């Protein structure tokens, strides 16, 4: 408990806020919110605000359903770009049924349920550190995004330099001012691609920070006449954007993944987690990569993962074990992209790891022989398997796997499947200019 | 239900 | 009694107002007003101002009739956008005959008469909460509205964001400053469509707040180079604008619609009100949807009601029962649009509910089987009936129903019928560009 | 009477 009701009232009085954005996240990952004046703040703190819960279902909503808006006090953040006519503050809210029960269709509530299951098994917390990457594009005269990148930088290069501009520096400075724990910030391989690293927090706090980071980055980029995009693969032939997740599991003693007497200084819990993560990777690939464009990133030659394998040092492994040990022991999943919903991805990953721990599965031997060297047939003999190549195949794999369904819940699973099938059907029947360029003149 | 299509 | 004459004089002296707009509402719903200097304010408070009452009849006025302008002290509001050369204040006024009798053709007086009948039957107040939705369009170079929306938002989406603009945020702030009880404000399904919710007040106060809200929203949108429209269906293939009414009936004990021992925690009074509302819905559909464009909104597939049925959770029911209970028990009618006259709509709805209570009618069973699934014939076997498909059919239904005529009064009924028949004839004989696009070349 | 028409 970081803040209380009285603290929130005092903050609202002293910082002179007149608007509060009670925000939440739908199934598709879009940040939505209800806006209330400061005069209603007391009612908001009484968990008495009603709204339409069907919006959580996204565009596949059918029937209006009334739901409560239980806010979280610890998520109180005051925005700085609010001029002087009253400031704006936000609090991430939980969704509750009218019968005082958390909504099963809320991704945050689902993540809380999965964390409760993990605590039941014996662990304390699930620390996560994300590595989101984003692209910056120049705006047009009509304030519309173009295809021109802001700079032709390189990997870890000092490309933006000093003397103005350097949108990454301004973004990180305002994030630090807003109260974000930023570890580092650097230029990525692709031109105009930047990465900012976070500190390791709890699962829920990390997901909330991810959403707030996306919002703040987009707003600040728009301030400087730029468009910040988190599309997995905005351009062809260039490196994509990833959101590598470094996860660690903790218990009463300390880090559960660390064991000085184990092989690679890894505990049996870490190996069981690896086995669970690798066994069901084909299952949750759809959740971790929920867009059509996402699977355009999962292609060989751009450091994105393409095969289900783990290693300590390899060219684009699905799961990577960083060399750091002790309390910093962690497992990195590299298949996640910034377009994914953080809550759903964390829920499915935690469910897979928990299932692996419960079943005590033995992970396959790590591969370090450049699996890209052989053909598909030459590596299918071993345990190396391909990730789904399209969103439809990933959806089929979701519909087959049961543990991921249990980790998502029936409501979320059904609505996610419906929306993604609609998306796939919409993309399949479209006629793209590629087809015209390839066949209009030839045929 | 289908405002995208 | 919130204000007295001395209070009004003190306010006029201290805020330095030089103009007072004595305003009222005609049959068609247009806000009209007579403008007087502050020096006449005393006379205005003596109920001695004469004006032409025929303006209440709208364009179908024939003979000039002198009428008094009894103002309401509790409606004193000082506008903020008045510069320094004297401020402007308004008071909603009642219309009285020269023989010191309220005018029967005034919608506000008619609503007061219906409320008197309700109090005679035994109830105390009729609380109403409206949910108006409006569209925002960009203005042209000549300050003329265009067909381009201000933003491509979504349902409950954080589309306008921070960093300037956000007309909705500016509007609700000025409404709060002016002394409005705003519950919440969010983005609607359609792009450029916004919804601001009110607190539940009395019928007359709610209608006055609706009119003032329309005026203030239009003025503020014009301030920021935008056009705010309350047309039920400005664009084809996009969600329309509605003004759902959440009504509750109160008595000496408390909420008359709440009963912990009843089915669905609803009292017999609530069921009688439902039966009355559903029985005469075909009758007052004309009053609740008085424009030609209104029936363009009442089409399937856009969440607008199309069949006479009630449910607690269904895709677009005519009457919806929110899950909230206790003092918040209420019935929601969703067929009302922002173009309707609030006073006439409340009068006819109250008359229908009162008739249902007096006759003790049994409401039909709620439908939850997606009535849209069957055809018209397959659902006409049950109690499900279609709303009128055009304004002419609704006018015929008005001319048939007698209870709605009694609730409207002879003067208002005759003038409304005349104006609406003129409107229907004007629309019927017009030649639209649709017809030319469909037949000019073919035939 | 009929300004609209
Ligand atoms: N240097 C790197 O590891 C970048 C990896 C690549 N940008 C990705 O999204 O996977
Ligand atoms: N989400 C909704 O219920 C909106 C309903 C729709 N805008 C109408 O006018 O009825
Ligand atoms: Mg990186
Ligand atoms: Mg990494
Ligand atoms: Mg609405
Ligand atoms: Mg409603």
């Amino acid at each position: 408990a970081k803040y209380t009701k009285e603290d929130i009232f005092r903050f609202a009085d002293e910082q002179n806020v007149k608007f509060i954005r009670l925000q939440f996240t739908d199934i598709l990952g879009i940040i939505k919110n209800v806006e209330i004046p400061v005069s209603q703040l007391k009612k908001a703190l009484d968990n008495k605000i009603m709204f339409d819960g069907s919006s959580i279902e996204g565009f596949v909503r059918i029937e209006e359903s009334d739901m409560y808006l239980f806010p979280d006090l610890d998520t109180w953040v005051v925005f700085p770009w609010t001029a002087e006519k009253g400031k704006v503050a936000r609090m991430i809210c939980d969704i509750y049924n009218p019968d005082m029960t958390p909504f099963a269709g809320d991704p945050r509530a689902n993540l809380k349920r999965v964390l409760k299951e993990m605590e039941e098994l014996g662990f304390t917390e699930f620390n996560l550190g994300p590595e989101p990457e984003f692209f910056l594009f120049k705006l047009d005269e009509n304030r519309r995004p173009t295809l021109e990148l802001n700079d032709s930088g390189g990997y870890f290069d000092l490309a933006p330099t000093d003397l103005g501009e350097n949108c990454r520096r301004d973004i990180v400075l305002e994030l630090e001012e807003m109260g974000f724990e930023i570890e580092a910030s650097h230029h990525e391989v692709a031109p105009g691609q930047h990465e900012i690293d976070f500190k390791y927090e709890d699962a829920i706090t990390a997901c909330d920070s991810i959403q707030t980071f996306k919002l703040v980055v987009k707003t600040i980029a728009r301030k400087h006449g730029l468009h910040a995009t988190f599309m997995p693969k905005p351009l062809f032939g260039v490196n994509g954007s990833g959101m590598h997740f470094n996860m660690s599991l903790f218990n009463e003693k300390g880090n559960a993944f660390f064991d000085e007497s184990g092989e690679l200084e890894l505990s049996q819990t870490a190996y069981h987690f690896l086995a669970g993560m690798l066994k069901h990777a084909r299952g949750y690939t759809a959740v971790t990569n929920p867009t059509i464009n996402s699977f355009k990133r999962l292609v060989p030659g751009y450091e994105a993962p393409c095969y289900i394998a783990w290693s300590g040092k390899n060219r684009s492994p699905l799961v990577r074990v960083p060399s750091s040990r002790g309390l910093s022991t962690r497992l990195e999943l590299r298949s996640v992209d910034p377009s994914a919903n953080p809550y759903l991805a964390m829920a499915v990953l935690l469910k897979a790891g928990l299932s692996g721990i419960k079943d005590e599965l033995t992970p396959p031997a790590p591969v370090d022989r450049n699996i890209y060297g052989m053909n598909e047939e030459e590596r299918e003999a071993t345990g190396i398997y391909d990730l789904p190549e399209s969103l439809g195949h990933a959806l089929i794999e979701l519909e087959k796997n049961e543990i991921i369904k249990d980790g998502l819940g029936e409501h979320i699973f059904e609505h996610f499947i419906e929306a993604k099938t609609i998306e796939c059907d919409m993309f399949r029947t479209a006629v793209h200019p590629w087809e015209r360029e390839q066949y209009l003149e030839i045929y | 239900q289908l405002p995208r299509f």
